[PDB]
């Protein structure tokens, strides 16, 4: 579905990863839209950012992000155990269609 | 404050045009847009097509250009979704979703921030 | 112009005559077409083309122009001020085209 992505980074308790979300020219590099969504496994995602790098109500600081040009990257900074779940990136994609990732899996040991 | 709750299982057979619905609640239904998604077992979300709910006007992903069509429902809220020409390889959850935010003086369909989610109907094709 | 709002006309005894008014400061105005037209061309006879407007890719919108309320309030009070003198003490008001 477009849009390469770590489809699975480990991790452990305690230090940050970045899960980026690479785009070719328009999706992503054209204008400034991209959010995040965490499906708990086998259940609906849910929400946790806007404008690349802002939050909605009930969300921590943890779930930080960052535009880098022609490609957007969550920031989970102080990955823990709750964060066993994938983080689907979705953004505009050009014409006026909205584009989805491939998913990235964020296993904790 | 917002809920979807739209239909549970629905069965069919490949070929034929499967109604999937979605039920909003909480909210005025014709101030926000409707975004459907898929998310087929395994892979990840794949958008579908956003629908204004005020004027009938609507748009497809071009992997599903044609074979996808809509309607609204201001009476109920329900918006219907058409996808002719099922297959098999469709067996696949379908989503409802809360776009951004309709305004008359800027453009926000593609907007991709789907604040609000429903619960997934299991809809196998065989 | 650098000192307050001017008013010229030839001769204000007479309601043919157009008024024109110079602002002592602007007031900012944005204009805008947020429909994300496109364009397409048809060839005529020889190398002659013709270009016209294709669909209109995404939603529909309606173009519009947007004026800052405070600052046009402020200067439409400062030019009916000014206006006040010219005709003497008079009330002063503003109607449709
Ligand atoms: C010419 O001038 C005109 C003025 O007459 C201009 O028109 C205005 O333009 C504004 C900007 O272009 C536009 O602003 C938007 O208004 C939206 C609606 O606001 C009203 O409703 C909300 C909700 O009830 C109230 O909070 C608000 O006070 C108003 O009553 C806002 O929703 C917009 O903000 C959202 O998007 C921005 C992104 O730009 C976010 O930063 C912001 O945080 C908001 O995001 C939240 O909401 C959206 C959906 O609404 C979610 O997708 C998002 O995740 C956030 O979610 C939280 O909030 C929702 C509730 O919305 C909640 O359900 C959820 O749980 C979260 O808590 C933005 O502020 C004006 O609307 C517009 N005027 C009109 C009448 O439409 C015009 O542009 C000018 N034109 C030119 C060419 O200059
Ligand atoms: C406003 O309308 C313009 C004009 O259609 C949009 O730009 C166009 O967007 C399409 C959609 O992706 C671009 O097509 C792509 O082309 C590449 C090859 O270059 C192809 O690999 C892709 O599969 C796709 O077909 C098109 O190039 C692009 N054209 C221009 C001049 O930008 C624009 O996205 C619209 N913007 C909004 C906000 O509606
Ligand atoms: C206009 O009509 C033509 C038929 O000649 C059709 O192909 C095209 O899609 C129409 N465009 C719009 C915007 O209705």
């Amino acid at each position: 579905s477009a849009l390469t992505q770590p489809a699975s980074v480990s991790g452990s308790p305690g230090q940050s990863i970045t899960i980026s979300c690479t785009g070719t020219k328009y999706d992503v590099g054209s204008h400034d839209l991209v959010s995040w969504y965490q499906q708990y496994p086998g259940k609906v995602p849910k929400y946790m950012i806007y404008e690349v790098n802002k939050r909605p109500s009930g969300v921590s600081n943890r779930f930080s992000g960052s535009k880098s040009g022609n490609t957007a990257s969550l920031t989970i900074s102080g990955l823990r155990a709750e964060d066993e779940a994938d983080y689907y990136c979705c953004s505009f994609g050009g014409s006026a269609t909205v584009v989805c990732g491939g998913g990235t899996k964020v296993t904790v040991l | 404050q917002v809920q979807l709750v739209q239909s549970g299982a629905q069965m069919k057979n490949p070929g034929a045009s499967v109604k999937v619905s979605c039920a909003p609640s909480g909210y005025t239904f014709t101030d926000f847009y409707i975004h459907w998604l898929r998310q087929a077992p395994g892979q990840g979300l794949q958008w579908m097509g956003w629908m204004n709910p005020q004027t009938g006007r609507t748009n497809t992903a071009r992997n599903f250009q044609g074979r996808v069509t809509m309607t609204r429902d201001t009476s109920i809220g329900t918006a219907y979704m058409e996808l002719r020409s099922l297959t098999s390889d469709d067996t696949a959850i379908y989503y409802c979703t809360t776009g951004g935010w309709i305004s008359l003086y800027y453009d926000s369909s593609y907007y991709p921030n789907f604040d609000h989610w429903g619960q997934g109907t299991l809809l196998t094709v065989s | 112009a650098e000192k307050e709002i001017v008013i010229r006309s030839e001769n204000l005894t007479n309601n043919a005559k157009i008024i024109i008014v110079h602002l002592n400061t602007s007031v900012e105005i944005v204009c805008t077409r947020p429909g994300n037209n496109t364009r397409k061309s048809v060839r005529i006879g020889p190398g002659q083309t013709f270009y016209a407007t294709g669909d209109i890719i995404g939603d529909i919108r309606q173009a519009h122009c947007n004026i800052s309320e405070k600052q046009w309030n402020e200067t439409l009070q400062k030019v009916g001020k000014e206006l006040q003198k010219h005709f003497p003490n008079k009330t002063i008001k503003y109607e449709r085209s």
